[PDB]
RNA sequence: AAACUCAGUUGACACAAAAUAGACUACGAAAGUGGCUUUAACAUAUCUGAACACACAAUAGCUAAGACCCAAACUGGGAUUAGAUACCCCACUAUGCUUAGCCCUAAACCUCAACAGUUAAUCAACAAAACUGCUCGCCAGAACACUACGAGCCACAGCUUAAAACUCAAA
């Protein structure tokens, strides 16, 4: 017909998906450091997914691991462990 | 990002029971709400205390 | 002996350019308000950019400038909208003059 | 170093010293800002009582207690009582969201005492002890 | 059963207790503790709690979309270029 | 199946800790567990003041016992751990490595919900 | 106002309830299910099908035995009012919880049946766009009537099924 006609194909310019920071990584109830990275420093409240940026699956896993650690004695409940205050900040929160 | 409205409302073809029950349609209006509408109390208390003690 | 419309579309510069995201284009200041330059860059819609605080006087009608395109047309669908609302203008970053 | 809002880590080599005393050593000021009443009790690092005050003790009656003015009066009274005990720097630990929540601190300051930290401790039950039924007015 | 003076604790900088208290109130408000206490004062029956949560979610959706539209159209607040037509 | 016993033991001397670990692993084996590994997470301050057997504890030694046991032995092991005084706390969980990292290609975008209302004009 | 001499710090301390996550929309047939661990476990088909049986069925309620922090009909007191058998305040009981049986009702509503399919030429109004095929269930003016009688039921001031007479031109 005509060589210049468009050819059916997937978008070659499609950008890779923004995999959540924890995607492809094993969340564990013993990694109290990583679990504390996703709680409020002052109230120990688990941050919502809008703050954490995590996918749904990883947010659910983080929440369950936090609960497991808190109830099994690996993590504090009412506050972030002080030793992990200076850990990298991955939550889009701003109190001050 | 805005919370997903997919499958939230009660509609035909939606197997799940409603997640949201908006008393008003979730359609943007063409207007925004009007801007909704005791100082010196410490100074008053200080002056009144000075009066009390003098 | 006539080039097909498909041929012209395939071999036109706008088609040559891939996604407009962050591409560099050469625009022309076709209309200026006090501090708002309306720059045409060959796309369907022009962009609007504030006159830079530096060398702002150097920008004038027909002054050829360099832009970094963020979107050929600024549009978006809104809660309840049946069709996308468009502001009928491209979103581009003004980098400076070109010589 | 630029100011850090977090309290000093317990049992750690902290440099901060208020009159040469460590943060765990600074006395405490427990403020209970009930809805209608406010109470202030100053205790030592070993929770030894130092002073007490409240809207009722300062003399405000019935609705007058649950007011910022009464809270400031109670704060001033508690600060004055603690000053005779020698309290200078205090860590405020306020529980409750009564009208006197902040006026208590303001009066505790006007009485002379200096505050080094504010620690909200309002009892928030994760869940338990069902509260009373809602009021219909 | 927790270590005291670590949770919900703010160190007042240079004695500005006003600023320290405002920052603490901001922290508690962002964490939602203030609203939690205010609602927990009186029991919120489960049906009423569900209705309030639904209303809050709908309000959040509408307000976020309206803010998105406002920001998207802000650029069009410029002065009219075609004045006289 | 495969379990991990997360154990918080009273912070005590090396001989006592070794004796308690031997006792716990022996109980596991007697109940039928095939102990796979034993890793010590060190002694640390507990996140909160645990009170076990009327005795309050602020510090404890954290240990993990990875093992395979019949499903029926888990309840008996839990009961024995509870009855053991030297154990501040102990929880048998399904070993995390028995779970898989099923692919999650990313955060797929959720398009704005469409056709949620009739197109009636007002 | 009545009411308690009890109130604050710290420590020990449940058979009650289960912040944040949750801006997630998942599980279950429905009712329902959002603290943690483990065990068992989430029917079938590449259809529909029960006052015609079997099994479930929130909350409330009944019988018996326990628990009882808190809440709480009822009850008492305080206040209010012309009166207040209520709204507001305080105390407390059944009850809310556990065990074993009953009871089988909800605006049990997403008031939108199951399965399959379509978006094509639309659609009383509103609501959650309009329909096609197929099957079951149900309805034939309002009120009498979640009623009477009969029948069945661990139900005994009950539940399911459920009329008619008289009346009206409306509902
Ligand atoms: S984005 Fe892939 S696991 Fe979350
Ligand atoms: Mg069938
Ligand atoms: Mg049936
Ligand atoms: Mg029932
Ligand atoms: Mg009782
Ligand atoms: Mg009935
Ligand atoms: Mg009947
Ligand atoms: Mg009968």
């Amino acid at each position: 017909s005509n060589e210049d006609l468009p050819i059916s194909m997937e978008n070659p310019y499609k950008e890779p998906l923004k995999k959540c920071i924890l995607c492809g990584k094993h969340v564990d109830y013993k990694n109290v450091q990583l679990l504390s990275q996703f709680v409020s420093p002052f109230t120990g409240c688990i941050y919502g997914r809008h703050i954490t940026g995590l996918c749904g699956k990883k947010q659910k896993e983080i929440t369950k691991a936090i609960k497991r650690a808190q109830i099994m004695g690996f993590m504090p409940v009412t506050y972030k462990d002080p030793a992990y205050l200076k850990d990298p900040k991955v939550c889009n929160i701003r109190y001050r | 990002a805005t919370p997903s409205l997919r499958g939230r409302l009660a509609r035909f073809g939606n197997p799940r029971k409603p997640v949201l029950k908006p008393n008003k349609p979730l359609i943007l209006a063409n207007r925004v709400g009007e801007r909704r509408r005791a100082t010196c109390i410490t100074e008053m208390s200080v002056m009144m205390a000075c009066w009390k003690q003098n | 002996n006539v080039e097909s419309f498909a041929s012209m579309l395939r071999h036109s510069p706008l088609t040559q350019m891939g996604p407009a995201k962050d591409k560099l284009v050469i625009g022309r200041i076709f209309h200026i308000v006090e501090n708002d330059l309306y720059i045409d860059f060959g796309g369907k819609f022009h962009c609007v950019c504030r006159r830079p605080e530096v060398d702002g006087e150097k920008y004038q009608k027909g002054t050829r400038v360099r832009l970094r395109l963020l979107d050929l047309e600024l549009t978006s669908r809104f809660l309840g909208a049946t069709t996308d609302t468009t502001v009928l203008e491209a979103n581009a970053v003004l980098l400076g003059i070109q010589e | 170093t630029k100011f850090s809002i977090y309290p000093p880590i317990p049992g750690e080599e902290s440099s901060l010293r208020w009159a040469g005393k460590k943060f765990e050593e600074i006395p405490i000021a427990h403020i209970k800002a009930s809805h209608n009443n406010t109470q202030i009790q100053v205790v030592s690092a070993s929770n030894e009582p130092l002073a007490f005050a409240s809207c009722g003790t300062e003399g405000f009656r019935n609705a007058k207690k649950g007011t910022g003015i009464a809270a400031q009066t109670a704060g001033i009274a508690a600060a004055a009582r603690a000053k005779q005990k020698g309290v200078i720097h205090i860590r405020v630990v306020v529980k409750g969201l009564g009208p006197g929540r902040l006026s208590a601190m303001h009066g505790l300051i006007m009485g002379g005492l200096e505050v080094i930290s504010i620690t909200d401790n309002t009892p928030i039950p994760h869940n338990g002890c069902r509260p009373r039924k809602a009021r219909k007015l | 059963k927790h270590l005291k003076f670590i949770a919900r604790t703010v160190m007042v900088q240079e004695g500005n207790v006003e600023s320290a208290y405002r920052t603490l109130n901001r922290i508690l408000t962002m964490d939602g503790l203030i609203e939690d206490i205010k609602h927990r004062r009186y029991y919120e029956k489960p049906c009423r709690r569900r209705q309030r949560e639904s209303y809050e979610r709908c309000r959040r959706i509408y307000n976020m979309e309206m803010a998105r539209k406002i920001n998207f159209l802000m650029r069009k607040n410029r002065a009219d270029p075609w004045q006289g037509c | 199946p495969r379990y991990e016993l997360a154990l918080i033991l009273k912070a005590m001397q090396r001989p006592e800790t070794a004796a308690t670990l031997k006792r716990t692993i022996e109980a596991l084996m007697d109940r039928g567990a095939i102990v796979r590994d034993l890793e010590n997470l060190g002694e640390r301050a507990l996140p909160y003041r645990i009170s076990a057997h009327s005795q309050q504890h602020n510090r404890g030694g954290y240990f993990l016992v990875d093992f395979y046991a019949p499903t029926a032995a888990v309840e008996s092991m839990v009961e024995h751990l509870s009855r053991d005084i030297d154990v501040i706390r102990g929880n048998i969980v399904k070993h995390p490595l028995t779970q898989e990292l099923k692919e999650c290609e990313g955060i797929v975008p959720v398009p704005l919900a469409e056709k949620l209302y009739s197109t009636k004009k007002r």
